RNA sequence: GAGUCGGCAAACAGACUUUGAUCCGGAGAUCUCUGAAUGGGGGAACCCACCUAGGAUAACCUAGGUAUCUUGUACUGAAUCCAUAGGUGCAAGAGGCGAACCAGGGGAACUGAAACAUCUAAGUACCCUGAGGAAAAGAAAUCAACCGAGAUUCCCUUAG
RNA sequence: AAUGGGUCAGCGACUUAUAUUCAGUGGCAAGCUUAACCGUAUAGGGUAGGCGUAGCGAAAGCGAGUCUUAAUAGGGCGUUUAGUCGCUGGGUAUAGACCCGAAACCGGGCGAUCUAUCCAUGAGCAGGUUGAAGGUUAGGUAACACUGACUGGAGGACCGAACCCACUCCCGUUGAAAAGGUAGGGGAUGACUUGUGGAUCGGAGUGAAAGGCUAAUCAAGCUCGGAGAUAGCUGGUUCUC
RNA sequence: AUUAAAAACACAGCACUCUGCAAACACGAAAGUGGACGUAUAGGGUGUGACGCCUGCCCGGUGCCGGAAGGUUAAUUGAUG
RNA sequence: AGCCUGCUUGUGUAGGAUAGGUGGGAGGCUUUGAAGCGUGGACGCCAGUUCGCGUGGAGCCAUCCUUGAAAUACCACCCUGGCAUGCUUGAGGUUCUAACUCUGGUCCGUAAUCCGGAUCGAGGACAGUGUAUGGUGGGCAGUUUGACUGGGGCGGUCUCC
RNA sequence: CUUGACUGCGAGACAGACACGUCGAGCAGGUACGAAAGUAGGUCUUAGUGAUCCGGUGGUUCUGUAUGGAAGGGCCAUCG
């Protein structure tokens, strides 16, 4: 019932439509931008901007290889 | 008061039959709960007491059409 | 077209009217304070104000404004970047009263049942909210039986 | 020696509507009659409908018959000569239904100027006693215990006026007074008394509690409505033969 | 208040019991407010009623508190006939 | 608890050795069916069976060969002891944050212990509320609680022979 | 030996406010016994009981909300 926007859930997809609960969607996906609900009015204009999904979904993980690295530093004085 | 500030359901009122058939006048209110609802084209959130049956009208319609017609109506949010 | 200065209230004064009073109708002018009462209060008929314009010689006076809300619009703009809340100014409208009628919200009990609980009384009385001179309803997702009728309202029957 | 009436003069109790039944009296008559409504409108029109001309059966139905029945038997009901619409009476139904009369129940207001509690802010308590704790001082003990003297001025302390109360008698009972007076009595620096303003209200308040109080009203205020509640009860019911 | 001032109520003291704070509890269709701008030495309810000596036996009934988890058991489910 | 895959595991009387069967099927010869004893992995209504045969490209179970209520080899269909997992669902526990809650802090509207908004914190899918439902419930309510009767109360009696 | 503790009724009475109740010759259809007249519609007699409304069960010729059916209702028998 929703398009999902992001690949690192723990049950989700790139962009496939799935049936979630009704809190799942209305509190959690859709006031963060990570879904969308599966609407039949705009459908048409999924299909002509496919290759969006790659480059920033490609490039998340490729931010991460040089995230992780300062993260486990433990230069952190309590 | 207590009604849904989408659908305007109100209270409405019937009896308590009894198994001896005593009737008594009680009243008859509507799941209206809290809830804030994310609205993307102003980048905040509206929070309106709605039934849950407005909640299920929301899901269906989306929050931009019901808030359309909330403020024609004239409503807070 | 000949008297008049309202009544209880008859007299009396000073007067007015054929150059047309009084009287009657239409349109204006004035219209103190209270009261929705609306500049702020208040124990109704009272108390204290502000702003603008003009006039006034250590005192004021004239004429306008100055409520709240809703809607529309302009300007302004918090946390918070954008713009939202909010705030200021304008325009328009509202509020109160009235015997009933109407459409709704909430709704008894005595009573009857020869007691009394279901039931009745009765969706009555009452309270509340709106509207109009009427309102409401109204142009078949309606009824009829294989024939047909065609919106709604009101009345007489079918029928106690 | 039961009730009721002081008396007089006025007033004061079988109505009205709509349905119906019976009698009387009329019109039409195997038919009678219209309701709304139309009407130059008490006319005329309008016979939709109502009742009658046929009944039996729970009904389908069948019909001078029908039902029951296995029955053309029995038995029940029915079948040759009248009904309908007015009008006037007597009844009946539903309405306050002959009139007057509860205690009460419910609904909307009005009241805490009396009172019961409380809140705020003020103020009243003549006069006389008693003499707590503390202190000072002399004694007295290792300091402490503990004794006198002086001081101090406590207390829902004491006696007593105002004030507040109300235990007793008598009076008064148609009062001076819808709860008092006169003699005596209780408290009287407090859990006191009181002014002014405010708060709480009717299955609801407040109550040092008595069913007390809430405007001389209280086991559920007052007022207005439902309402002409209801009354198998009481009282009354008017001229003549 | 207006026939009962008392032996009645209150009372200091006592005990039981509730309540960890947005307290138990009360008035409020609710918001709120009191409790309380308090906090278990506090606050509510209840009974007893200074003080002195004391306050015996009973847990069957009924309540209150705790306990397994066996039977029963409501809406809702909807197998099967 | 529902479903599927290869379906491998069937050890009774008697059968060397196996019974849950249904059809093509009478011989298995794809390194035969690698074989006499047998290494190890499993289990056995226990000495019954599978694969690396200890080595190797080798005739064993003899397909009525007996026997047994139906025989093994061929090859298709399912289920049963059930191996495994997902396609699911139903009850618990723990955790998370994002709904929700806060009669917590701090900003802001604002000169406000209200109320919103923002943010931080804390709880947390609990709490709580709506609706349905069982339980409790004189806290409150509308009522009922018979007549006769040498007055009433008590006892007795109410219908029938 | 056997079901007359029958089915349909029922002339006429008794009792009686009503609802109820009591007795019953005879007729039809089928049966018991008896050779046959005939007796047999319970028991020598009078107590042994309970209205309606609700429901249940078995029939049915009836109805059956447009129609064909059902549902529900009606009548008949019966139970609580």
């Amino acid at each position: 019932e929703v398009i999902l926007l992001e690949k690192v859930a723990n049950l989700g997809n790139l962009g496939d439509k799935v049936n979630i609960k009704g809190g799942y969607a209305r509190n959690f996906l859709l006031p963060q931008g990570k879904a969308t609900v599966a609407t039949a009015e705009n459908v048409a204009a999924f299909e002509a901007r496919r290759a969006e999904l790659e480059k920033a979904a490609a490039e998340k993980k490729a931010a991460a290889e040089a995230r992780a690295a300062q993260l486990s530093e433990l230069v952190v004085t309590l | 008061s207590r009604v849904c500030q989408v659908t305007g359901k109100g209270p409405v009122t019937g009896n308590n039959i009894s198994h001896a058939h005593n009737k008594t006048r009680r009243r008859f209110l509507p799941n209206l709960q809290h809830h804030r609802f994310w609205v993307e084209s102003e980048k905040r959130f509206v929070r309106l007491r709605v039934s849950a049956k407005g909640m299920r009208i929301i899901d269906k319609r989306g929050i931009e059409a019901v808030l359309a017609d909330l403020r024609a109506r004239g409503e807070k949010f």
